[PDB]
């Protein structure tokens, strides 16, 4: 996975920082993670992560 | 408008008020 | 004359470096996350503090 920024004040070659955000691209996948809204038959209440833009 | 802000930003001519000062805090460490 | 020319003092030589935000310096406040310059311009009468968007 890379990790890039979400925000523009970090740019590549940059030092990650606890308490920021940033965005998971896999690979090769190519697509950020996502949480969906599409919730789960088996456990109500919970979403779902998949690889998408 | 008191919209979600309380205030809002402007020019003034004189500088000697206490409104005018601002403090610069980093966003990284 | 007699005049006498009192020196006071505004910036030190080793604070005079170009990597420092010195006092007096002049900038320009850009805006990271809507990519705009912070601007003070004559509207309608009164000066009015804005983000200008190109």
């Amino acid at each position: 996975l890379f990790i890039q920024p979400f925000w523009k004040l970090r740019s590549n070659g940059d030092n990650v920082v606890v308490g920021d955000k940033v965005i998971l691209n896999p690979v090769n996948a190519g697509q950020p993670l996502h949480a969906s809204n599409y919730e789960l038959s088996d456990n109500a209440g919970c979403k779902e992560v998949n690889s998408v833009n | 408008s008191y919209e979600k802000i309380k205030y809002c930003l402007v020019a003034v001519p004189h500088g000697n008020d206490i409104a005018s000062l601002f403090e610069l805090d980093p966003t990284t460490l | 004359c007699n005049t006498s020319w009192k020196i006071n003092l505004f910036m030190q030589f080793r604070d005079h470096l170009e990597e420092v935000l010195k006092g007096g310096d002049v900038v320009r406040l850009f805006h990271a996350e809507q990519e705009k310059f912070l601007t003070c311009d004559e509207y309608k009468g009164k000066l009015q503090v804005f983000l200008r968007t190109t």
